Order: structure tokens, then C-alpha cells, then sequence
């Protein structure tokens, strides 16, 4: 508000300071108007007698030299104060959770940008996480909602109280749309490193590889039975080879 | 189909359509819906929004003689549409949502709905209301002033273009004077008695004030005259092309933002609505590839909406990216032998 | 403008920082497809965290108008100084219990002075509209016919919606609107 | 399936609601609108007078025009509009 008032106070001046000057009146002299051929506009033929001099352009002030001046310190003003640049990058989340993300190129040390991003956070932290705490109380305080796992291919009625407290849970906000596709990388690179190591390949038995594999579709490919992927629970143990038999023999 | 703003109608308590207790429209139903419905044996039955919608191109008037016959049983008829939110029964009952068409003075159908299929697009939304902002109520104060100074700068050149000439009385020399063959002017009595009649300068402010005026256009309006769109890889993560185009600029911004509400509330809600429509009634089979043949799905065993994610603005070349994955996926599971 | 021959123009500053704050905010919070995603500290607990982030993603996105609520919060916070999110237990009656969240605007809230926060808050007064319905399913059952600021705040919020204003619906209509109040106080009234 | 006479004052109350709907729209929508639509094409400033011959300037309608490019690049752009994606492994053919 205080940068806007002003503002539009020297605009009026500044708007005015021309409407004016677009007018162009022309002083003159009592005896020497000639107002026949003065009055006609058209190109050439006007009677400039009596000394040749009756006729003048009329004086205007010229625009004020401060006005410019006032206008880029108040277009400052309101970049440094209010934090928005005409020609300023936005905060995406990732950026958001952590400004050093982009430090390659965009380190986002602008002030402006800063400001943003601090007044963004703290309305995360003051609405955000209350909100979802207050929803989990809620959920969690009253109601019978039931939760498709997986692993009977059924429904199962987990009672409300069943689920721990605020105190054991930490909730984040401003996540970017590509986490998933992130994570389904640290998954693989999870599995280079298990796979690195023989030692824990006992405990990585095939179910745990299999639910591996179809964490990682389920963030890309939604979609895993629809082709020679095949459930566990079909599964069956492939029936041994006459080569080994005979080389046992 | 797309429903012209000029024919809804809504009350002003409401500021959405699952809040709004009453939503008119009126639609334009050729006589043999009618029939269908009411009146078989009498088909006799013949301002703001056409004055609205005449303005809007002034080529074709909606209020206009086509000159069908009106006897005609396929001539158009302006009906109404109105899903209202009262106790048309006891009101004690529930306050249930009836959608009820009727023509002029007949209630040809009643029946009951829990949802409006209308759906509205918002673009600058305007928190805790029915209709949002528009370009005009920006743009327009852009405009007039531009136009203003236009239309000074105009004059202040077209009156410079006579370039008429002052002289004194008794040093005209007619003859020679209004002869324009080049030279020969005959300019006696004291060499003075012609000179170029004074115009007033440009104003200064002039190219200023056009300058801000751009400016302010640029960063409020939020286009660009040498600026770059939007692709939908972008809009999904501005950060896709962080390489090289990070998309910081203010108005590609602004212009996000606005695509974004657009997207959330108008989108969404319609393909929402549309799975809705289709799996509350019909029966359209599937191709299935494993017999070759269809598959008779009822629209009942489709999930609900709850456990259904919906996503807007896809790439063209997204089913290629696809692909891509898909091979790499492969060679992740040809990796591992377990 | 103070005379006709100044021609004001009013310059939209304030319009255009709000809108440029609002982009990013609503860029950094409803850009990602899910909104929170709780965390367990514990691997006890982790396969119940899962849930707790699809219920709450579900019940806020997809069956409420998450994107709606935050943009309107968002916008009417930064002007107005402060926007207000409700929670409540929906049990509209084939009876079902939703978690129905509304944005309310700030001209509908009342706190006393020596109130900082809501937990130290000892008066929180609400005006809500709720159809005459409800108000049936708790009292005065025989009895229906029970018919400034704030309002005068929303209308020139917009100037095209006049939150007190005659919408046409019977005031006997069993489904017209009636503002209630909710009081949340901290008093010993026992 | 209802009386003649529920079906007179639904008729009534409908009629009452429509005109102060149509009331409040006018006022509030419909009146900027046709201006909105004047000046798109514009043709709501017209000239003062003859000398002056003012020269309406396509504010309106260049923004309009450049969002909407990109509006419609960003959605229409696509082979296809949507694509529903199923939060379980169970219902995931159903989705496609």
C-alpha cells in the first residue's frame, strides 16, 4: 500500500504533464490572428502578416527531472521489499527443501527470492503440518476405515487406535512432482550395493527381489502382471533338468 | 459440449456447485425432445444474454429468424434447465437436489441428481466466490490509456504532416508563391515574408509513458513479446530443462500459475465427473488381448474415485519416454538372474 | 480520482505482488501429486505410516477440493492477513462419516484480544450457514420458522456476490440456509 | 407421480429463484462481460471526434491470444487428454 499510493500519485502527475501538452495551443498577438486562413488546417496558406511573429507555440513545463527517479527507486523499493522481480526465477520444492539443489548454476542467493522462500516456509510450518496433524488426530481419534494390503489380496480393518502417535511420526510438505522417479533411482542403486555384497544374499531371497522390482514399477510402470512377470503366488519351482540328474548319477 | 457463459444462471449465495442452491440454464432443444416428453398433441408452443452474445461477434444474432417453420416438429425451443436444492416435499425431508427441464408454463421431466455436471473454469480465481478474474478486468486498464496516448501521438504528427507557412500581407507574390515547380519563387520585400509556421514538439513523456505502459503489461498480463511458452514437460516440473531453461521469468510464472488453476479446478473435476457419468450407468464392453475378443465389464466393477489418481498436460513424446524406461527396466531385470 | 480532469490511473501494485507471492506458493506446495507423506522414525511403525499418507492424501486431494481450499487460503491470506482452514466430521445421512475440510474466510472468525494462539486461545466464535435441515436433526423439531460487518467486508471483497442477500428460496423451505454459531471456550461452566 | 398442486408451487418458487438469479448475474457478470467482449474486438472506445481519429490499440486481445496459445499448448498439445493412474497393483488394468 505505501508503495502503491504514491506510486499512482506521480502517475496521475506524470499522465497530466502530457494530456496537456498534447493540446499544443498557439498564443498569439490581438491585430495579427488572420483568423480565416489561421482557422484552416490545410497544408500551407496561412496569412502570417504584421511582423510575422503573431504566432507561437505555447510554453508547457517540462516533465519534472525527479519523476523517473521516483519511479525507479519506488520499482526498487518494491522488489527488495516485497520479494516479487519482473525478471526473477521462482522457487520450485526441490528447491525449496534445499536451495543448494541447482548451486551449479542457480545458487539462488537472491534476496528476493530468500524472502520468498522463508515467508513460504514459514506458512508451511505454521498451517501446513498443523492441518495434517490435526487431520491424523482426527482420523485417527474416530472412524472404521479398512486398508487393501497386498499380501492376502484382501481388506484388512486396522482400527484406528492401532496406528502410533504424533510423537513417532514426522510429517514433510513441499514435495516435487519427480521424487518418485528419484526414489526408484536409489532403489536400483540400493540394489547394485545388495548386490554388491554376498553376504546378506540369504536373507535377499526372491520375494524380497521380487517386491523390490515391483516397488520400482509401481513408481513407473504401474503395471507388472500384464506381461511375463508373474505373481508369487502362482509361482512354482522349476522342475530340475535331466543334466543334473544324470551328472548326479 | 461447451455451454456459453450467457446462459447460466446461478444465485448469489453460492460459491461453488457443491455449495449452490440453485443453477439455471437455458438450452436451445429442437420440438421433438419436447414431444418426447410433454404435450404430444400441442407443438404450438413458441434479453441480456442475446444482446450479450450479438456484441460478442455482431455477426450471427442467437435472437434471429433462421426460418424454419415454427409448426416445424424439428424447430428449436429455448428450455430450462434448473437444479435446485429444496424441499419440493415435505420439508421436513431432506433438503434433496432435483434437476427439473421445463418449457415454457410445463414441467416436461423431473428427476433427482447429487451432482452437477456443469463444470467452470476459473482462470485467476478469486478466493471465496463463484466467478474468478479475467484478462479484461486487467488489460482494459492497459488499454484505454495506451490508446489515449496513441491517438496524441497520431495528431501530433498528422498536424505536423501540413507544414503550412506563415507569411506577412503585402509580401505573398501569389503567382510564384503557389507554383511548386522546383525554384523560381519570387520571396522580395525584405527576404522575410515566408517561414515554416512553428508546430509544438513531440511531448517527452510520451515514449515514457508507452515504455511503462509495456512494462507493466509484460509483468502483470504475463506475455511476453519475445518471450517462451509453456511445453506440459514444463508445466508438469520446471525444472526439466534447469539445463538451460529455467523458466524463472516472472510472467512464465504467473503463466504457469494460471494454467495450473485451470488444470485443478476445470480438468480434473470434468474427467472426474465424466468417470462418474459412465461408471454410474451404460454397458460398453472391452477388447481383451488374451481370448482376442470383448469382455463385458460392467461399470460397477470399475473402482471408485478414491483409489483413482488423475494426471493432465501429457507430453506427445511421454509414450515414447516410456519406452525408454521399459528397456531400461529390462536390463535392471536382466541384471539380476534371481 | 479527486476531479474529473485529473483522470486518475490507479497503478496495481498490490495486485501484482500478491499474484507473483501466489504463483510461487502454490508452485512449491500443490505443484508435487502428493501433498505430505508421513515419515515413521521407527521400522515398527513404517508399514502404518503408508497408510496414514494414502488416507490423508485421499480424504485432501482427491475427495475434497484440496487445490481449491490452498489457492483460496493462499490468496485471501496474503491480503486479507490471515485465512482459516476447517476440519469437521461429515455424517450426512445409507449413512456415511467423511472428514469434509472447507477453506472460511477471515470474515467469519472471532478471537478475543489475549489470544496469541489457538492453543492459548480461551474464545474462538464461528459463523456458519447451515441448512435448516440440520438444525432439525437437533432441536426445535415443531419449530423452523427461526429466521454487518462481515458482510459488508465480503461484498466489497468482490462486489458481484452479496453474502446477505435474498438467493429466493422460502424461508419455510426445510433446505434454506441459517447462520449458526460455533463457540469454542475455554470456561468452567460447571 | 407428485399433485397438481406441489407441481404450482414448485413452478412458483423456480420462477422466483430464476429471477433473482438472472437479477444478481446481470449485475454482477453479463454487464462487465459485454463490454470485456467490445473491447476484445475493439470497438467500445470509439473515436471522440472526426479530426481526432483515434486508433484502437489490440491490448486486449494480443494478451488473450498469448495466453491462450499456450493454454492450448499445454493441454490440447498431448495425443491424449488424460491418463488415470491406479494407486493399487489390484485395480491397475481397470485404470487403462
Amino acid at each position: 500500500k505505501d508503495i502503491q499510493d504514491l506510486r499512482t500519485a506521480l502517475v496521475r502527475g506524470y499522465i497530466d504533464n502530457v494530456n496537456n501538452a498534447n493540446y499544443g495551443r498557439y498564443k498569439a498577438l490581438v491585430g495579427a490572428y488572420d483568423r480565416r486562413s489561421l482557422l484552416d488546417n490545410r497544408p500551407g496558406g496561412v496569412v502570417e502578416m504584421e511582423r510575422q511573429d503573431a504566432i507561437d507555440l505555447f510554453p508547457y513545463h517540462n516533465l519534472p527531472q525527479g519523476i523517473d527517479g521516483l519511479l525507479g527507486m519506488s520499482e526498487e523499493l518494491k522488489e527488495t521489499r516485497t520479494g516479487v522481480t519482473k525478471l526473477g526465477m521462482g522457487i520450485n520444492p526441490d528447491v525449496f527443501k534445499n536451495d543448494n539443489a541447482y548451486a551449479t548454476v542457480g545458487l539462488m542467493m537472491n534476496a528476493a527470492q530468500n524472502r520468498l522462500r522463508m515467508v513460504c516456509r514459514n506458512i508451511a510450518h505454521n498451517g501446513m503440518v498443523e492441518l495434517m496433524r490435526g487431520i491424523y488426530n482426527l482420523i485417527r481419534e474416530n472412524g472404521e476405515v479398512p486398508i487393501e494390503v497386498q499380501t492376502p489380496r484382501g481388506m484388512i480393518q486396522v482400527n484406528p487406535k492401532q496406528l502410533p502417535a504424533r510423537h513417532n511420526l514426522q510429517v514433510v510438505v513441499a514435495i516435487s512432482p519427480n521424487e518418485k522417479a528419484e526414489r526408484a533411482q536409489k532403489l536400483i542403486s540400493l540394489k547394485q550395493l545388495i548386490a554388491a555384497d554376498a553376504q546378506l544374499a540369504p536373507l535377499f531371497g526372491l520375494e524380497q527381489d521380487r517386491y523390490m522390482t515391483a516397488q520400482i514399477f509401481e513408481l513407473m510402470g504401474i503395471k507388472d502382471t500384464h506381461k511375463y512377470l508373474l505373481p508369487l503366488e502362482q509361482y512354482q519351482p522349476p522342475e530340475p533338468s535331466p543334466m543334473e540328474i544324470l551328472q548326479l548319477e | 459440449e461447451y455451454v456459453p457463459s450467457e446462459q447460466i444462471f446461478v444465485d448469489e449465495h453460492a460459491t461453488s456447485f457443491a455449495d449452490a442452491q440453485y443453477f439455471c440454464h437455458r438450452v436451445r432443444r429442437s420440438k421433438e425432445d419436447l414431444v418426447a416428453m410433454g404435450f404430444p398433441k400441442d407443438e404450438i408452443e413458441a434479453t441480456q444474454s442475446t444482446v450479450a452474445w450479438s456484441r460478442t461477434d455482431w455477426r450471427q444474432d442467437i435472437d434471429a429468424d433462421i426460418g424454419t417453420d415454427t409448426e416445424d416438429i424439428a424447430s428449436m425451443v429455448w428450455v430450462y434447465e434448473h437444479y435446485i436444492r429444496t424441499g419440493v416435499l415435505d420439508k421436513n425431508k431432506e433438503s434433496k437436489l432435483y434437476q427439473v427441464i421445463q418449457a415454457g408454463e410445463h414441467i416436461l421431466h423431473t428427476e433427482e441428481v447429487t451432482h452437477i455436471p456443469f463444470v467452470t473454469f476459473c482462470p485467476y480465481p478469486i478466493p471465496g466466490s463463484f466467478y474468478g478474474q479475467s484478462v479484461y478486468d486487467i488489460t482494459k486498464d492497459i488499454q484505454d490509456l495506451r490508446t489515449a496516448l496513441v491517438r496524441g501521438y497520431i495528431d501530433n504528427v498528422n498536424n505536423a504532416n501540413y507544414g503550412r507557412y506563415k507569411a506577412l500581407v503585402g509580401a505573398y507574390d501569389r503567382r510564384s508563391l503557389l507554383d511548386n515547380r522546383p525554384g523560381g519563387v519570387v520571396e522580395m520585400e525584405r527576404q522575410d515574408a515566408i517561414d515554416l509556421f512553428p508546430y509544438h514538439n513531440l511531448p517527452q513523456g510520451i515514449d515514457g509513458l508507452l515504455g511503462m505502459s509495456e512494462e507493466l503489461k509484460e509483468t502483470r498480463t504475463g506475455v511476453t513479446k519475445l518471450g517462451m511458452g509453456i511445453n506440459p514437460d514444463v508445466f508438469k516440473n520446471d525444472n526439466a530443462y534447469a539445463t538451460v531453461g529455467l523458466m524463472m521469468n516472472a510472467a512464465q510464472n504467473r503463466l504457469r500459475m494460471v494454467c495450473r488453476n485451470i488444470a485443478h479446478n476445470g480438468m480434473v473435476e470434468l474427467m472426474r465427473g465424466i468417470y462418474n457419468l459412465i461408471r454410474e450407468n451404460g454397458e460398453v464392453p472391452i477388447e481383451v488381448q488374451t481370448p482376442r475378443g470383448m469382455i463385458q465389464v460392467n461399470p460397477k466393477q470399475l473402482p471408485a474415485r478414491h483409489n483413482l489418481q488423475v494426471v493432465v498436460a501429457i507430453s506427445p513424446n511421454e509414450k515414447a519416454e516410456r519406452a525408454q524406461k521399459l528397456i531400461s527396466l529390462k536390463q535392471l531385470i536382466a541384471a539380476d538372474a534371481q | 480520482p479527486v476531479t474529473a480532469g485529473s483522470s486518475s490511473w490507479v497503478d496495481r501494485t498490490v495486485w501484482e505482488s500478491v499474484n507473483g507471492t501466489l504463483q510461487d506458493i502454490i508452485n512449491v506446495f500443490c505443484s508435487g501429486d502428493e501433498a505430505v507423506t508421513f515419515v515413521a522414525d521407527n521400522q515398527q511403525d513404517s508399514d502404518a505410516a503408508d497408510v496414514a499418507t494414502k488416507l490423508v492424501n485421499q480424504i485432501l486431494l482427491r475427495d475434497n477440493p484440496g487445490y481449491n481450499i490452498i489457492s483460496s487460503a493462499a490468496q485471501e491470506c496474503l491480503v486479507t492477513r490471515n485465512s482459516f482452514i476447517k476440519y469437521y466430521w461429515d455424517e450426512q445421512t445409507q449413512t456415511v462419516k467423511r472428514v469434509k475440510v472447507e477453506y472460511v474466510p477471515s470474515e467469519q472468525i472471532f478471537v478475543d484480544e489475549h489470544a496469541t494462539s489457538f492453543a492459548d486461545a480461551q474464545y474462538f466464535c464461528h459463523r456458519v450457514r447451515r441448512s435448516k435441515e440440520d438444525l432439525v436433526a437437533m432441536g426445535f423439531p415443531k419449530d423452523e420458522i427461526e429466521a454487518t460487518q462481515s458482510t459488508v467486508a465480503w461484498s466489497r471483497t468482490d462486489w458481484r456476490q452479496d453474502i446477505d442477500a435474498d438467493i429466493g428460496t422460502d424461508t419455510e423451505d426445510i433446505a434454506s440456509m441459517v447462520w449458526v454459531y460455533e463457540h469454542y471456550i475455554r470456561t468452567g461452566v460447571l | 407421480k407428485y399433485s397438481e398442486e406441489v407441481l404450482d408451487e414448485l413452478r412458483v418458487d423456480l420462477q422466483r429463484r430464476f429471477n433473482y438469479a438472472q437479477g444478481y448475474v446481470d449485475m454482477a457478470v453479463k454487464g462487465y462481460a459485454r463490454e470485456a467482449w467490445e473491447y476484445f474486438y475493439g470497438n467500445l472506445p470509439a473515436p471522440v471526434t472526426a479530426g481526432s481519429s483515434s486508433w484502437v490499440d489490440r491490448t486486449v486481445w494480443e494478451s488473450v491470444n498469448g495466453t491462450l496459445q499456450d493454454i492450448i499448448n499445454v493441454f490440447c498439445s498431448g495425443d491424449e487428454a488424460v491418463t488415470f493412474v491406479a494407486d493399487n497393483q489390484q485395480d491397475s488394468d481397470a485404470a487403462d
